RNA sequence: CAAGGUAGAGCAUGGGCCGGUAUCCUUAAGGAGACGGACGAACUGCGAAUGUGCUUUUCUUCUAUGCAAGCGUAGUGGGCGAGUUCUGGUAAGCAGGACUGGCGAAGAGGAAUGAACCUGGCACUGUGCUAAGGAACCCAAUGUCUGGACAGAGACCGAAAGAGGUAGGUGAAUAAAAUU
């Protein structure tokens, strides 16, 4: 039978990668955080204070409050077939800034131009949506340089 | 019945006609969809272009003339998959078309080796003169030297019961 | 065009069409919930239903999941006409109705006869959503003369499900 | 005595090896793997013949020992001691278990039936897969028909299908005969007993020179 | 285009009277008043009339009462106020 | 856009099997060895497919005969089976988990018969058509073409090991019809 301590089953998780042992780099400490940013959790096994519980490893959430050397992040979780919000305390050594909003922020920068012109000249924005890839395109071909294919390889 | 088709196709990426080459393939199959299927199969095994990066530009049927139904000799090079491995071989047939020759091979191997038609691959089909014939089977029929009588009886009428004194067969 | 092209030793291959046609061949009652949800989003509900779908990368991945239940392919104009004329019908919101001049004029302010409808549906890409979502799913009969093999095998294997390409017209023409 | 071979034929369980976790294991019956003229140079015994598996199963250490004796006795009588080398390729690392139970059962203080059923070590076997080389011979080219007949005798000691086949390779090198001759002439080979090392244009020049003075030619 | 058309339809249908609801009281004076409003609803789209007709069908507990001062507090500068319920005195 | 260490692949720290040329150390034995072959549920240097989460309707597609906070209150808390996989056991219509549909609580047509298999989800009538499975007769609908096969065989049916008969493929010879 299995046990139920705070760091159960973390032999693979919570171990350093090959040729990457030691303390964190300066960039870790010089990064500034703000309320409302999206942030991503990855535990560093060498630091023993401010570690989250291993369920949260590799998950992304939103910063709710900022303190001297730690952050409070909001998560959601299913328990007993219902949704529950959870507020997780994490030290700054175990977090990295998330990339999940990157494309959306670029798109907002384009929208922000159009939405002004749409008051002056038009009435409503064109709004620049994405579209999924359509059907295969048409082609005009010169028809020299033909290559033949054959079952010449007998494959003993 | 079996037919002969020739399929043509090119590579495409996020943009068109990414290579200036065109690829071709002659195939014996029952219809166009079974033809297109074979083209995809060969491209992926001899090169590495998967369907999402290909486009077929043309499919054409190939047909002979032979208004007088003249009889010709053909040799065929083939392989098939068994339980052990892949088996190569050569056999000779007679007929009024390349497709008539090919349908007789497919029937033969199914009869002799218990194989479904999709596990047989044709490598080459060649039309031959009397001096070219290698194996024993067709040579007597090619040199025009055969007559034989009828072994099977044939019914005279569609009726189920007939009078004892009537003629029954042929 | 074909003459001009051949007269200069060149081949022309047109762009793939904007929509596929889908027919529900076999029963979904034991499929998983993920399959059932996908069929709902394509508006397919009973055996021998037929429906039109936009050719697009999202649609092509939905079809990959349901390919063992459905026959699909591309439809030229002659067969599209026989379908709409012999089995077409429409709806406003919860009212089901026959395609008539009054109902077109009401729904689409500039389409007035059933021939203009078919023309826009085939040739104008940017109105497809509005034009398609007006038609109810087509209710077809089983094919005349039956199916030749075990219909649950792939078309390549000699059954009836999968991609029939340019040749779905032959299945639909036996089912109108 | 022993249980019949059908009890332990197929590879049902995960590998299980002698280790800190598993103690009180008996020694395997096979202990000797090479026979004949072990250190004969690669060039001197060109022909290679193998027993090959057409099955996926476990081979007991008792069966491997019986086959060794069978193959060796034949070659020794017919080929002569200095003309051949035999190798048995597979090693019996897997441990089998038994859940031993009393004959006078039904009632005892010992925990009877399927209570606490995990077994104790019983013996050992080798685990084998399709297309694997189980026994290998190298000899003179005159001894083809002899080597064939030697390996035939092993085929009756193991469960399942096995075939005797002749190789393209020179000796216990991995090199096809055609290619070997083409490298031997032109000076590229160094002898290392039963196999060869290939000289390449890779290191420092003074090492290259020192290697080449040692070549087989 | 279509997504907007759809939502604007749902929003409307969420306001309009259901026409398969009826008050449970055996009071014939109350049932008279409902009949008037019902016949007005089927000849109009005006949201105030629809809201009133839906509220006459709700239970005694759903028709919770208000005090005079709270009406004035919620009147937000209007002259006429309407309330499907009973108005009580505020002693303050 | 994140996280993961299974299948495959490998044997660089740790465990661990057999044999080694030159060379080296002693002996005049043995040992070491520039290397090859064989391996681990508690070995890893590399690493899938499928599955999981985050953002965006400023992203396709569907959507009101639809969702639904809150309040009151029922039954249930012996389960069993199929497909894919796993652990204990010589195994078991055996004992115990995981994932997606069932029978329980599911009729109808088909596998001669069968809780769970194939087709396919039931208000009540009438005319047409198909599925699965069939088409000498029992019993509604049957015939055709091409090869094999002779055993009171097969259509329903057991192993390692094998000769005999016959149909074909490939590779060796010899040839004054062919033959091995």
């Amino acid at each position: 039978v299995s046990s139920h301590g705070y760091r159960r089953q973390t032999r693979n998780l919570f171990s350093q990668a090959f040729r990457k042992h030691g303390m964190p780099n300066t960039s870790t400490y010089l990064t500034q955080y703000a309320v409302g940013e999206y942030v991503d959790i990855k535990v560093n096994p060498a630091i023993h204070k401010g570690m989250p519980h291993k369920y949260y490893h590799g998950r992304t959430g939103i910063i709710k409050e900022v303190n001297r050397g730690s952050v409070i992040v909001l998560f959601n979780r299913i328990l007993a077939n219902k949704t529950v919000e959870r507020k997780v305390i994490v030290g700054i050594e175990h977090i990295r800034k998330s990339k999940c909003q990157d494309e959306y922020l670029k798109r907002l920068e384009i929208n922000k131009k159009i939405i002004e012109e749409a008051e002056k000249k038009g009435e409503v924005p064109v709004l620049f949506k994405r579209q999924p890839k359509g059907p295969k395109p048409a082609v005009e071909m010169l028809m020299n340089n033909i290559i033949e294919l054959s079952y010449d390889k007998v494959e003993s | 019945a079996i037919n002969e088709y020739k399929v043509y196709g090119i590579k495409i990426d996020d943009n068109g006609v990414v290579g200036d080459e065109v690829y071709a393939h002659i195939v014996f199959a029952t219809n166009e969809l079974l033809a297109k299927s074979s083209f995809n199969k060969i491209l992926k095994k001899q090169k590495k272009i998967k369907p999402k990066n290909t486009k077929v530009i043309k499919v054409e049927e190939i047909k002979e003339d032979n208004k007088d139904l003249d009889v010709k000799n053909y040799g065929i090079d083939y392989y098939y998959k068994s339980k052990r491995c892949d088996h190569k071989g050569y056999k000779e047939f007679r007929g009024v078309s390349r497709c008539h020759a090919v349908d007789k091979l497919l029937c033969d191997i199914g009869g002799r080796h218990s194989v479904k038609r999709n596990l047989i691959f044709i490598m080459k089909v060649k039309e031959l003169t009397v001096d070219e014939i290698k194996k024993d089977k067709i040579k007597i029929f090619a040199m025009e030297d055969v007559e034989y009588p009828a072994y099977r009886n044939v019914l005279r009428s569609n009726k189920l019961f007939v009078s004892e004194n009537e003629k029954l067969f042929n | 065009s074909e003459e001009r092209m051949q007269k200069e030793n060149k081949i022309y291959a047109p762009k793939d069409p904007h929509f596929y046609a889908v027919v529900l061949i076999k029963s979904p009652l034991r499929a998983s919930n993920k399959i059932k949800k996908t069929l709902e989003l394509f508006r397919l509900k009973h055996i021998n239903n037929c429906v039109l779908v936009k050719n697009n990368e999202s649609s092509r991945q939905m079809l990959q999941k349901i390919r063992n239940f459905v026959a699909y392919g591309e439809l030229k104009l002659k067969t599209l006409r026989e379908l709409i004329y012999k089995r077409g019908s429409c709806h406003i919101f919860s009212e089901k109705l026959n395609i008539t001049n009054e109902t077109l004029e009401d729904a689409f302010k500039n389409i007035r006869c059933i021939e203009e409808f078919i023309y826009e549906l085939y040739f104008n890409d940017e109105r497809f959503k509005e034009l398609n979502n007006f038609l109810n799913p087509f209710k077809l009969t089983p094919p005349k003369g039956g199916y030749k093999g075990r219909k649950a095998k792939d078309i390549i294997e000699g059954g009836a499900v999968g991609n029939h390409q340019d040749k779905i017209g032959e299945l639909i023409k036996k089912m109108i | 005595g022993r249980r019949p071979g059908r009890c332990y034929r197929y590879c049902k369980n995960k590998p299980y090896i002698k280790s800190r976790f598993c103690r009180g294991v008996p020694d395997p019956k096979i202990r000797i793997h090479d026979l004949g003229n072990k250190n004969a140079p690669c060039v001197d015994l060109p022909l290679n013949v193998n027993l090959i598996s057409y099955s996926k199963e476990q081979l007991s250490s008792e069966s491997l020992e019986s086959a060794r004796i069978a193959v060796n006795k034949y070659m020794m009588v017919n080929a002569g001691k200095d003309n051949y080398h035999v190798r048995i390729n597979v090693h019996p690392y897997h441990i089998l278990r038994i859940n031993k139970m009393l004959s006078c059962a039904g009632a005892d203080r010992l925990q009877t039936g399927m209570r606490l059923a995990y077994g104790k070590p019983y013996g050992t076997a080798a685990r084998v897969r399709f297309g694997q080389r189980i026994i290998s011979i190298r000899t003179k080219d005159s001894n083809l028909k002899m080597a064939m007949e030697a390996l035939r005798r092993a085929r009756y000691k193991f469960p399942g299908k096995y075939e005797v086949q002749k190789s393209n390779e020179y000796g216990f090198s991995g090199i096809e005969r055609s290619q070997f001759e083409e490298l031997k002439n032109n000076g590229k080979l160094i002898n290392m007993g039963d196999h060869v090392k290939i000289i390449k244009e890779k290191g420092t020049v003074e090492r290259y020179v020192k290697l080449c003075e040692n070549a087989i030619q | 285009m279509l997504k907007q058309k759809m939502f604007e339809h749902y929003k409307k249908k969420a306001i309009l009277f259901d026409e398969s609801r009826v008050p449970r009281t055996k009071n014939v004076f109350y049932q008279s008043l409902f009949s008037l409003y019902k016949k007005v609803c089927e000849n109009t789209e005006n949201e105030i009339v629809h809201k009133i007709t839906k509220r006459l069908t709700m239970s005694r507990t759903e028709r919770h009462p208000l005090k005079l001062s709270n009406i004035i507090e919620q009147a937000n500068g209007k002259e006429i106020v309407v309330f499907v319920g009973k108005v009580l005195d505020d002693d303050k």
